[PDB]
RNA sequence: GUAUGAGUAGCGAAAGACAGGUGAGAAUCCUGUCCACCGUAUGACUAAGGUUUCCUGGGGAAGGCUCGUCCGCCCAGGGUU
RNA sequence: AGUGAACCAGUACCGUGAGGGAAAGGUGAAAAGCACCCCGGAAGGGGAGUGAAAUAGAUCCUGAAACCGUGUGCCUACAAC
C-alpha cells in the first residue's frame, strides 16, 4: 500500500491533509504516487458522508481535519461551515444515486525543479 | 577542541606594537629590517 | 581498489554506447492538430479525449 | 541564392557532454519534428538548443530564406568553452579541485 | 577660528524632520567642542543656542575598480534653538 | 595546460501539505490555513571578538554543495545624539 | 629570460610573531570600438555598416601539441592480438 518515501506517522499525516484538501478546493495538482493512494482514502470518506448518521460522523472526525473552514456561503452573518459540515451536507446528498468512484486522474507534465510526473484529481 | 589562536586587543598591542619594539635594543633593529625591505606595515 | 591502466579512446567510446536517450510514445492531437504525448493533456489546448480540461 | 542559416550560443554554462545527448536527437529532422521532441524532453539543455533552433529559423526568414516548411536540420554540434576552476575543501585539512565546465552550441538549417 | 568649524550642512531626509523641531545638523571640524561649535554658531547667524549634542562617523570600505580604501572621517553636530530660525535654501 | 577513473563517490543529524500571488521562468521567493519540532533552551539580555555584516530602493555574471524572482552576495543612498 | 617586481610589488596571499612571497606585456595607421533591423528576459547570434583585412571585435598580432567534436573513401560481430 505505498510507503510515500515517510515513517508510519508522517505518511498518515500527509494522507489527511491532502484529503482535507481536495474536500475544500474538489481540484488539486500532485504527483502521481500520492495521487492513487487518495483517491482511495477520499472516497472511504464519501461513502461515510452518504450513511449519514452519528456513529459514521464520528467515525469520519478521525481522519478529517479540523480546525479548517470551507465557505462560500452567508445569507447575513459571518456563518462558516467546516469541512466535516461540507461532508456531511453537501457531497454526501451530490453522489446519492452513484455508486463508487467519485473522483478522475489526469495525467500533465513533469515538474521544473524535480522531474515528477504531475496529476490533477478532481471529483464528478 | 579549543584552537591556538584565541583574539585579544590589548596583548596583540602589548606583545607586538610600537612602543614594545621601540624599548629595546633588538626591537630597533627589527624596525630596520623592515623598513629597509619596504613594508608597508612595520609593526602590529 | 585503483586503475592499474588508464582506459583508451576506444575503450571508453565503447562503453558509452548504451548511454543515449529516447523520445517514446507522441502523437497528434485530436482537437488542435499538435503533437502531444499520449494518454496526457494536450498542453496547447487543455483538451484530453475530445473536452475540454483545464478551463471552468 | 544561398539557401542555409546558422545561429550559435557561446559560454553556456552547461556541460558538454550532456548537451550531446540532446542534440543527437535532432539532427536530420525537419524543423517541424525537432520542436515538438524539444518540448518533451526534460533535460536542462533541452530548452536552450530551442532557443538556437529558433534563431536559425528567424534568421533563415527575415534576412534570406522562405519557407519554413521546407526547412531541415542539416548540420549541429557541441564544442568546449573555458572552464572555471574552484576548490572543495576535504577532511583532514587538504582539498580538491572541482571544474565549472561551458558549451559553444550551434545550429544550421537549409531549405532542404 | 570660529569661521573654519562649520564646514556645512546636511540634507537628508532625518534631517529635515528635526528642522520642524527646530534642529540643524551641520558638518564641523574634527578637533572641535561641545562649546566651540555652540560659540560659532551664535556668531554666524545670531541665534541662542539650546545644547549642541555631537558624534563621530566612521570610514566606509569602498571598492571600485580593483583598488579599495576608505572614505573620510566625519563630525556630525546637531544644535537646537531657543526661538529664532536659520533658512539654508 | 589537458586527460583517465566517470557522468561515478558525495551533496554535512531533523516534517511538511495545499490554495492563491509575483514573474521570461517557481518543490526552493511572498501571503494564508492546518500540521510538526525546542522550551535550565533551539527563548530574552549582555562582556570579549568581528568590524558595516544594520535600514530603505534596485540586480542576478560570479559566491550559495540543486534551484532561485531570493540572500550575511552585487550596485546607490542612508543610519550610532 | 632580464631585478623578487616591464603591469598600482615587497603588493595580494600565508604566519601570534620574527619572517616567507607570487601570478599577470602586444586590436588597428587612425577608435574609424559595429548607427539601424531581426530572434531572444538577458547572454549570445544573424544581417547591414567601419576598415587594406573582423576567421583584426576587446578572452582582440601570430595561433604549435596534448585533449574534445562533426562529415566521409576503405575494413570490421567464430575471434587470443
Ligand atoms: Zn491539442
Amino acid at each position: 500500500y505505498r510507503k510515500l518515501g515517510r515513517t508510519s506517522s508522517q505518511r498518515k499525516a500527509m494522507l489527511r491533509d491532502i484529503t482535507t484538501d481536495l474536500i475544500i478546493n474538489e481540484r488539486i495538482v500532485t504527483t502521481e504516487a500520492r495521487a492513487k493512494e487518495v483517491r482511495s482514502t477520499v472516497e472511504k470518506m464519501i461513502t461515510l458522508g452518504k450513511r449519514g448518521d452519528l456513529h459514521a460522523r464520528r467515525q469520519a472526525a478521525t481522519f478529517v481535519r479540523n480546525e479548517v473552514a470551507s465557505v462560500r456561503e452567508e445569507d447575513e452573518s459571518i456563518v462558516v461551515e467546516s469541512a466535516l459540515q461540507k461532508l456531511f451536507n453537501d457531497l454526501g446528498p451530490r453522489f446519492a444515486e452513484r455508486q463508487g468512484g467519485y473522483t478522475r486522474i489526469l495525467k500533465t507534465e513533469p515538474r521544473r525543479g524535480d522531474a515528477a510526473p504531475m496529476v490533477v484529481i478532481e471529483f464528478v | 577542541m579549543k584552537r591556538t589562536y584565541q583574539p585579544n586587543k590589548r596583548k596583540r598591542q602589548k606583545v607586538h606594537g610600537f612602543r614594545k619594539r621601540m624599548s629595546t635594543k633588538n626591537g630597533r633593529r627589527v624596525l630596520a629590517s623592515r623598513r629597509r625591505k619596504g613594508r608597508k606595515v612595520i609593526s602590529a | 581498489a585503483v586503475p592499474a591502466r588508464r582506459t583508451s579512446k576506444a575503450k571508453k567510446a565503447k562503453r558509452r554506447t548504451h548511454y543515449k536517450l529516447t523520445i517514446k510514445g507522441l502523437n497528434a492531437c485530436s482537437n488542435c492538430g499538435e503533437m502531444k504525448k499520449s494518454h496526457h493533456v494536450c498542453p496547447a489546448c487543455g483538451h484530453y479525449d475530445g473536452k475540454d480540461v483545464m478551463s471552468k | 541564392q544561398i539557401t542555409s542559416a546558422k545561429a550559435t550560443a557561446k559560454t553556456v554554462r552547461t556541460s558538454p557532454r550532456k548537451a550531446r545527448l540532446v542534440i543527437d536527437l535532432i539532427r536530420g529532422k525537419s524543423v517541424a519534428d525537432a520542436i515538438s521532441i524539444l518540448k518533451f524532453t526534460p533535460n536542462k539543455s533541452a530548452g536552450i538548443i530551442e532557443k538556437v533552433l529558433m534563431s536559425a529559423v528567424a534568421n533563415a526568414e527575415n534576412n534570406f530564406d522562405l519557407d519554413v516548411e521546407s526547412l531541415v536540420v542539416s548540420e549541429a554540434f557541441v564544442n568546449e568553452g573555458p572552464t572555471m576552476k574552484r576548490f572543495r575543501p576535504r577532511a583532514k585539512g587538504s582539498a580538491s579541485p572541482i571544474n565549472k565546465r561551458t558549451s559553444h552550441i550551434t545550429v544550421v538549417v537549409t531549405e532542404k | 577660528e570660529l569661521l573654519d568649524v562649520i564646514k556645512r550642512p546636511v540634507i537628508t531626509e532625518k534631517s529635515m524632520l528635526a528642522m520642524d523641531e527646530k534642529k540643524y545638523t551641520f558638518e564641523v571640524d574634527t578637533r572641535a567642542n561641545k562649546t566651540l561649535v555652540k560659540q560659532a554658531v551664535e556668531s554666524a547667524f545670531d541665534v541662542k543656542v539650546a545644547n549642541v549634542n555631537i558624534l563621530n562617523v566612521r570610514p566606509k570600505f569602498k571598492r571600485m575598480g580593483k583598488y579599495a580604501g576608505y572614505t573620510k572621517k566625519r563630525r556630525k553636530a546637531i544644535v537646537t534653538l531657543t526661538e529664532d530660525s536659520k533658512e539654508i535654501q
